[PDB]
RNA sequence: GGAGUAUGGUCACAAGGCUGAAACUUAAAGGAAU
RNA sequence: GAUCGCUAUAAGAUGCACGAGAGCGAAAGCAUUUUCAACUGUGUCCAUUAAUCAAGAACGAAAGUUAGGGGAUCGAAGACGAUCAGAUACCGUCGUAGUCCUAACUAUAAACGAUGUCAACCAAGGAUUGGAUGAAA
RNA sequence: UUGAAAAAAU
């Protein structure tokens, strides 16, 4: 029998982790959980947390989604991301920042009010180590 | 002779551009000459989204979508039916 | 241009628009 | 009766790795270090061309459910992935077939996610300048 | 076509680069469009 | 005890998405963040100092050469397995030189806009990169 | 996935 030696433990306690029964329980395990599950609210669903018996990270869905084709991506380092935004009256398709302008921009991110330097909308913290 | 005014690329005031890899062949193709396509697809297809939502462990989960940018060489683009051989007058059309 | 205008006597407004060296008699924009 | 090492309802993580040559249905615990059951598409067919077919992928996705229900696991966090290192980031034909077959067995499906490894800046790709002719 | 070939000169460790013919052969070789 | 999964190590190499008929450069070329050139401005200075250039001289992708370090991935040569009439090829697997850095060579490309450099004139229109100048907060 | 070749002048 393969599972007769297994014992279960506990860690919102968010779940259980199996472990071999002690012999002649070892538990620096890393557990990745969603911030929505921890806070029981779906408004935090776009985040992933790590706990060691640590760090966080934006979900892979959200990071790809917020990348737009005709703007400028700004990154720094705690990792931050940003994108130059459009405007209500703006007509030209592409809203890029100058190189000189970019260097100035380098639980809530309100970082945005840099609104005196350029128009920014998609500001997130995508990772903490 | 000249089948195209831009010679099929999109490079005007530069001399060199980095190569990329055709998504179906792995052929080294220049960045500006590559056939660029952007795909946004749901991870769960329409034929299965009913079952997933049916026995779902969450309350109001909003299913995600993928985002991948594909680049093809010309030979793989035509064969893959991504692009077609247009009419002589329709070549100029750029929409 | 194709719609031809007088060259010897430019209009008062037209010489204000044009480049300082491209006026009929180049004059600066300073004081 | 109650199998030793089994528990009540619990949450697992189902890593589905579907290339165009095979498909893996691998379920672990929440930590990811202990595995409950791992069944590929190859252990379910004879011909090597059917190691990735939807039928093989779906059949392997049924025994995983059966083992999980016996061992107390009732809901899985899906983590879909294809061979997307530098090669095609498109999960193969059995990617959806196994995923649906899991939920078709009254197995609650938690968060779903695409964890295909997207290279930031990669190495060379196999094939050469002129691709695979 | 022979041919960027033979010879002479020169450069390079080398592969080779630069300068560079003739004998002979043949009614076409070629460009864009229908 | 493979494929697979989580967690940590040390090099090498790369610089995705943003990334565009956008920018810079004499051309080759240049993409992780923290000396020179050019455009605009100018009741500033010199006053023909300019243009093109046999000879001559710098820079000149990739490959290649020599000597060290590096040596992850890929891979001229090569070895196998297929397909085939044959396959010394395309297809699959492994793999030496090479692919990276330093120093010295080499000096060629479908090195292309197949379009020499400089100057004058020249129909209509929309859009764009960087200044200047009015309004629009 | 395999498909090589078709004498000279009229």
């Amino acid at each position: 029998e393969p599972f007769s030696k297994k014992e279960w433990y506990n860690v919102r306690t968010v779940g259980q982790i199996v472990v071999n029964k002690t012999a002649g329980a070892q538990l620096g395990r890393v557990v990745e959980v969603n911030l929505a599950d921890l806070m029981e609210n779906e408004k935090f669903g776009a985040y992933n947390y790590k706990f060691k018996c640590h760090g966080l990270k934006l979900t892979t869905d959200k990071l790809r989604s917020i990348v737009k084709k005709w703007c400028t991506l700004i990154e720094t380092s705690i990792f931050c991301i940003g994108f130059t935004s459009r405007k209500s009256n703006q007509i030209k398709k592409t809203s890029y920042a100058k190189s000189a302008q970019i260097k100035k921009i380098r639980r809530n991110p309100k970082i945005v009010a840099c609104s005196k330097v350029f128009s920014m909308d998609n500001v997130y913290i995508r990772k903490v180590k | 002779t000249s089948k195209r005014r831009n010679n099929g690329r999109s490079k005007k005031g530069r001399g060199h551009t980095q190569n990329v890899r055709c998504s179906h062949c792995g052929r080294c193709v220049p960045k500006d000459k590559a056939i660029k396509r952007y795909q946004i697809k749901n991870i769960v297809e329409a034929a299965a989204v009913r079952d997933i939502s049916d026995n779902s462990a969450l309350t109001k989960y909003k299913l995600p979508k993928t985002y991948m940018k594909l680049e093809y060489c010309v030979s793989c683009g035509i064969h893959g039916r991504v692009v077609r051989v247009r009419s002589r007058t329709d070549r100029r059309n750029r929409l | 241009p194709l719609i031809e205008v007088d060259l010897l006597n430019p209009t008062a407004a037209s010489e204000a628009k044009a480049h300082k060296m491209k006026r009929l008699v180049p004059t600066p924009n300073s004081y | 009766e109650v199998i030793p090492g089994s528990t009540k309802d619990a949450f697992g993580v189902a890593h589905i790795y579907a290339t165009f040559n095979d498909t893996f249905v691998h379920v672990t615990d929440i930590s990811g270090k202990e595995t409950i059951i791992r069944i590929t598409g190859g252990m379910r067919v004879k011909a090597d061309r059917d190691e990735s077919s939807p039928y093989a992928a779906m059949t392997a996705a049924q025994d995983v459910a059966k083992r999980c229900k016996d061992l107390g696991v009732t809901s899985l966090h899906i983590k879909m992935r294809g061979e997307g290192g530098v090669y095609s980031k498109t999960p193969g034909p059995g990617a959806q077939a196994a995923l649906r077959a899991l939920a078709r067995a009254n197995m609650k499906i938690g968060r779903i996610e695409d964890v295909t490894p997207i290279p930031t800046d990669c190495t060379k790709r196999k094939g050469g300048r002129r691709g695979r002719r």
